[PDB]
C-alpha cells in the first residue's frame, strides 16, 4: 500500500502536470515569488521544500516543451526564484549549523 | 476514459509525459479540463 503510493500514486502524482499548460505555471510560480519570499520560518518545512519541489516540479515538462517567449522569461522567473530559494536554504543551515 | 487514461497511461507514466500531449494533442483542451 504504501507502494500503491510509491509507484501508482507516484508516478501518476508527478504526470499530474503530464501536458499542464503556459500561462498558469507563471500566475503560481509568481504567486511562489509569493510564498517563496516570505521566508522559510514563515512558510515551513515541506511547505518550503515542496513548492521547491512544484518549481522544480514546474520546471519539469517543459524540457520535454517549445520555445516562444513565455518559454525563456519562464525559464529566468522559475530558475532565479530557484537559486534564491536555494541559496536561503543553505543560509538556514549555516544558521543553525553553528547555532552552536 | 480517466479509467483508461488515467488508471491505465500515466498512472505509473508508462509511456511517457509528453506523448499524452501528443498523442491527444489536437485541439482537445476541453477534454484537458
Amino acid at each position: 500500500r504504501n507502494n500503491v503510493l510509491t509507484t501508482l500514486q507516484r508516478n501518476i502524482e508527478s504526470t499530474l502536470n503530464s501536458v499542464a499548460s503556459v500561462k498558469d505555471l507563471a500566475n503560481e510560480a509568481s504567486k511562489y515569488e509569493i510564498i517563496l519570499q516570505k521566508g522559510i520560518n514563515q512558510v515551513g518545512l515541506k511547505q518550503y521544500t515542496q513548492v521547491v519541489h512544484k518549481l522544480d516540479d514546474m520546471l519539469e515538462d517543459i524540457q520535454s516543451r517549445e520555445e516562444n517567449s513565455e518559454f525563456h522569461g519562464i525559464l529566468t522567473h522559475l530558475e532565479q526564484l530557484i537559486k534564491r530559494s536555494e541559496a536561503q536554504l543553505r543560509v538556514y543551515f549555516i544558521s543553525i549549523l553553528n547555532s552552536i | 476514459n480517466s479509467t483508461s487514461l488515467r488508471k491505465m497511461l500515466a498512472n505509473p507514466h508508462f509511456n511517457a509525459k509528453d506523448f499524452v500531449h501528443d498523442k491527444l494533442g489536437n485541439a482537445s483542451a476541453i477534454t484537458i479540463d
